This record gives C-alpha cells, structure tokens and sequence, in this order.
C-alpha cells in the first residue's frame, strides 16, 4: 500500500484525513481493499466514460442508456452542464488513483457503470429497466435522485420497479441480492421527511444521510426512522466538499448534498464486498448497523434503543467505518433467510383526534415457520384520511421501548390525500426481539381543529429466529 | 350492525340542485369525521368534501368548491351534501364513509346522481 | 425525480 500521489487527494479530508474526522478508507486500503473485482453502476443523467479520471475504470457491461435506448451512457451536453449529476457520482466511487489527475475514488480499483436514465420521461418501466440492468454483472447500483424534495410530497415505486427492487435482491449476484444505495434527500430546508419518500422507505434499499465536515447535520438533511448510516458531505460556507470528477473533462470540489453521499457509501461497499464476496444483500445491512459509529456526530435526538445501540433519525446508527466494515466481511457468518410476519392491528376504524395511541400486544408469529426473535426492518402500513396531512407527526414504540419517529410533521404539506397503505419503515429496532407490546402515536400538532380517521394499521416484522441477547 | 345508507340522487338537469343524504346505524355515528367520496365511470375515487365530528370543522375538494355544502345532524345520524351548479362532470356514484378509504361497512353502498 |  502506498498512499494516491493525485494532486487533488490531499482536498479529499473525507479520505485523507488525519483529524480522525474520516471514512477510515485508508485502513480498508492498507489492508489489501481497493475495490478489485467489484462493479458498480450509476443510475443518473449519464456519465462521461471518457473523463481522464474514469477511462480506465469504465465498464460498458455495467452501462446502459434507458432514455434513448442505446448502449451508450454518455451525458447530453448542453450550455450550463445540466447533466453533470451522474459523472461527478461516478468519480467519488471510481475515479482512478495514481494517474496525476483529479482525486481518487473510494474503490479506485472497482469498474464503474452509468445507467443513462434520469434525462427523459422517467416512467415506471425506465426505472424497472435501471435498477434490473444486468444484475449477475453490477455488484452495487447508486442512486441519488428521488421524488420532488419540496416537503409535501409522497411517492415511491410504481409496479414495475418494486417488481425490478424485489427481483434484484430474489436473483442478483447469483442469488445473493443487488445491493441498492440510495440517497435520502436534500428536503431539509424545507423540513422533507425522508419516510415519505419510497425509495429511500424500502428494505430493499441502504438510504444514507449525510454529515458536514464539522459532524453537524447539514441543511439539506431529512430526518427518518429508515435511514440506516452516514457519510460525510458539504456543509455551510466555512466548511469543505466533496472532490470528484466533472463533465467536460473537468475536476470539481464543489459537489454537494445526499448526492454525494450515496456514492461514498457505495464505494465503501465496494470494498466490503471484495472482502467477502458472499455477502448477501441483507448480510450489508447488518454489517452496517453493527460497524457505524456515532461518535463526534453532533445531533440533538441520539437514542439508544433495545439492543444498546445508539440511533439517531438525521444519521441512522451512524458514519460508516470502511476499515470496520471490511474487517468485519472477513468473518462474517451469513444470515439465516429473511422472514416475514404481519400483523393486521384494527378491529374497528379510530377517530385521530389531538392524540391518537393505539397498541397491540404480539407474538410475533410463535409457533409459525415465520416466527421472529431477532428484527431487522419494520414497517407500519397506515391508511389514514386528515383534512391537513403535515399536521400530523406518528410515532412507533416497539416492546423494549425504541421510539421511532415514523413522521414528524411537514409545514409546506397542506394536502387532503392522507396516506393509502403508505409503509412507513424504521430501522431502529433493527436486533431487537419484536414480541409484546407496540404501540403507534398520531398526534395532531397544530393548534387548528384539524380531523380524520384511522382505517388500516398493519405492522409487518423482518427478521430471523435466534438466541437471546 | 355497522350500516351507512346513501340516498337523495337522481337525474337532475345541468345548473340544478340535488340534497344527499346518509343515514348511519350500527355505531356511535359522532364518533367519527365523516367523508363524500365519488366514483365517476371508468375514473378513481375522487374526495368531494370532509367535516369534522361535531360540524365546526369543513374541508372540500377545489372541484366542487363554492358549489357543495356538506352538514350533518348527530341526534338524527345523519350526514348532508347540498350539491349546487351541478355540471355534467359531477355524475358519479356518491358515497358517505368515516374515512376516505374506507370499505364497507365503513363506506356506503352509493347512491347515483346523473346530470 | 429530481437529482440529489
Ligand atoms: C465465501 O464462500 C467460499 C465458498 O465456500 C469460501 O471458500 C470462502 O471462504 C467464503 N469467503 C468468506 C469471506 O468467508
Ligand atoms: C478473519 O478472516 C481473515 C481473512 O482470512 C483472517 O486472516 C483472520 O484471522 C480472521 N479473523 C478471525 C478468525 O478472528
Ligand atoms: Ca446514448
Ligand atoms: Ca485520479
Ligand atoms: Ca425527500
Ligand atoms: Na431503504
């Protein structure tokens, strides 16, 4: 091992750094983990194959273009670099090492794909068709777009791509399951919740957050219950970003937000997988809530939950630690199969009112094949009508007493629509035993005398059967 | 048993005035906010019009904005749509529910308004 | 979709 002589590493802090206030990559890489074998795609606006810092890690197998239907990812050039989205993705995973240009990727060995998709109609099937490309070839797909961040959306997966989500994680890498990065969003301004956002919700999906060089939540940032870990990104103006390629052949160090933090993750991944290529897709997950690490990460609603693990909503369980992951990959005994238990909860609709609880003792299915002790995800899927939904803040209680926020309320979303059996998802419980008593808070939060009704509550259970903790 | 009953619609002609009512029995009837949906052939369930427990409390769709006026009466369980300017676009099977999703019993039979 |  030696360190990247590139001229732009010593601006990579992210990587480089010696202020213990990093990604810890340099310990991956000093033990042997630079990303060889690994393939990683980009679903984005393009990228440019032929940037001097991607040339040589380029995988066409790993590219394709859905928008117009050809095998060619290269961005649409316009006057004001309109797509330069996908390639400044690509670099932070990719971009080559020791060859006097730019920076280095996290996984500067790894090839690295770009599925040309966000520039056109971005239908059900153009995403079904992204996030199912060529799934025995791409290890990791990245993906930092979502719906509309303005805080009064809601939206996720049509048909085609929760059909392509579930086959890649049934079929991909031979049966071990794609693996799915996402970023969880840029709303913060506008106090987005990134439970409202399917993409980043999924089980399928690992949604990463974002930190600013000082360790402070960014202003960019959604709080959630589904968000699992976190990577450094830009903060306010006195604080560095993140260094990477450009379109036109170029290097910035201005790249920003959760965008940059999903391909940070999906590096770091990289180098987890070449580690232990039989990880399975849910194997990551569960590296990553064990290795993350909360410390010098400044938020106001650290939590420690059942199992003793500090969780937060704006960060998950924390920064990533590559040197703790890929040390970790090395002996790591695959997880038992995925089971799944569900709960239908409501005899009777229910009034909302100031404050709603409802509560439910279960068993988790004892006595059933799907049966679980130890959690991994769990969703709470609602149907609720109200005359003002961002009014409403929702919170769940497992038995040992992690509360997860599942909503907090939305100022700008002054919609009539309610939710229509919207799977609000928590990672917080995740190794917590699921049996006994949840309960679900619906508070109204305003003073107004808002209104509506209750009429689905199912809670569904992810996990295995094992020992005690 | 738990029972939401629709009636009042009928033909009427364009620009006129048609009075919904739904009888509820079954449960504590102002126990619950209360809901007009409608279902238009070959179309979703479109929301028209909302109001709290009590009556204090009433929302509408823009649609039918400044043209519907939905009440209720809890001592004779039973929930008002005062429908006015009535236009070709509001033909549709209209139901009375305690939720906007809701399903029978919880939602109502219907009761059809032609124009 | 909008570009994070
Ligand atoms: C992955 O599985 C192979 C096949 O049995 C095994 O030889 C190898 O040791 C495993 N790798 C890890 C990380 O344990
Ligand atoms: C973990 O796996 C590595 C790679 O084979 C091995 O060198 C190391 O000793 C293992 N650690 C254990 C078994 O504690
Ligand atoms: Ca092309
Ligand atoms: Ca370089
Ligand atoms: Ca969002
Ligand atoms: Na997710």
């Amino acid at each position: 091992y030696q360190e990247p002589t590139d001229p732009k590493f010593p601006q990579q802090w992210y990587l480089s750094g010696v202020t213990q206030r990093d990604l810890n990559v340099k310990a991956a890489w000093a033990q042997g983990y630079t990303g060889h074998g690994i393939v990683v795609s980009i679903l984005d606006d393009g990228i440019e194959k032929n940037h001097p810092d991607l040339a040589g890690n380029y995988d066409p197998g790993a590219s394709f273009d859905v928008n117009d239907q050809d095998p060619d990812p290269q961005p649409r050039y316009t006057q004001m670099n309109d797509n330069r989205h996908g390639t400044r993705c690509a670099g932070e995973v990719a971009a080559v090492a020791n060859n006097g240009v730019c920076g280095v990727g996290v996984a500067y060995n790894a090839r690295i794909g770009g599925v040309r998709m966000l520039d056109g109609e971005v239908t059900d099937a153009v995403e079904a068709r992204s996030l199912g490309l060529n799934p025995n070839h791409i290890h990791i797909y990245s993906a930092s777009w979502g719906p509309e961040d303005d805080g009064k959306t809601v939206d996720g997966p049509a048909r085609l791509a929760e059909e392509a989500f579930f086959r890649g994680v049934s079929q991909g890498r031979g049966g071990l399951g794609s693996i799915f990065v996402w970023a969880s969003g840029n709303g913060g301004r506008e106090h987005d919740s990134c439970n409202c956002d399917g993409y980043t919700n999924s089980i399928y999906t690992l949604s990463i957050s974002s930190a600013t060089q000082f360790g402070n939540v960014p202003w960019y940032s959604e709080a959630c219950s589904s968000t699992l870990a976190t990577t450094y990104s830009s903060g306010n103006q006195n604080e560095k970003q993140i260094v990477t390629t450009d379109l036109r052949q170029k290097c910035t160090e201005s790249h920003t937000g959760t965008s940059a933090s999903a391909p940070l993750a999906a590096g770091i991944i990289a180098l987890t997988l070449e580690a232990n290529k039989n990880l399975t897709w849910r194997d990551m997950q569960h590296l990553v809530v064990q290795t993350s690490k909360p410390a010098h990460l400044n938020a106001n609603d650290w939590a420690t939950n059942g199992v003793g693990r500090k969780v937060s909503h704006s960060y998950g369980y924390g920064l990533l630690d590559a040197g703790a992951m890929v040390a970790l990959a090395q002996n790591w005994t695959t997880v038992a199969p995925q089971r799944k238990c569900i709960i239908d909860i409501l005899t009777e609709p229910k009034d909302i009112g100031k404050r709603l609880e409802v509560r439910k003792t279960v068993t988790a299915c004892l006595g059933e094949p799907n049966h679980i002790t130890r959690l991994e995800h769990a969703q709470a899927r609602l149907t609720l009508s109200y005359n003002r939904r961002g009014d409403l803040a929702i919170h769940l209680v497992s038995p040992m007493g992690t509360r997860s926020t599942l909503l907090a309320a939305r100022p700008h979303d002054y919609s009539a629509d309610g939710f229509n059996d919207w799977a609000f998802m928590t990672t917080h419980s995740w190794d917590e035993d699921p049996s006994g008593e949840w309960v679900l808070e619906i508070e109204n939060t305003s003073e107004a005398n808002n209104y509506g009704t209750l009429t689905k509550f199912t809670l569904v259970l992810y996990g295995t059967a094992s020992g005690s903790l | 048993q738990v029972q939401l009953q629709e009636s009042g619609g009928g033909l009427v002609q364009p620009g006129g005035s048609l009075t919904l009512s739904c009888a509820a029995s079954g449960f504590t009837f102002s126990s619950y906010s209360m809901y007009w949906v409608r279902q238009a052939p070959g179309k979703g369930l479109e929301w028209v019009s909302s109001i709290n427990r009590v009556g204090s409390n009433t929302d509408y769709a823009d649609s039918v904005k400044g043209r519907f006026t939905i009440s209720r009466d809890n001592a004779k369980n039973t929930l008002y749509l005062q429908m006015n300017s009535l236009k070709s676009e509001d033909t549709a099977l209209y139901y009375c529910a305690v939720g906007m999703y809701a399903a029978p019993p919880w939602r109502g039979q219907g009761t059809q308004v032609t124009v | 979709r909008v570009k994070r």
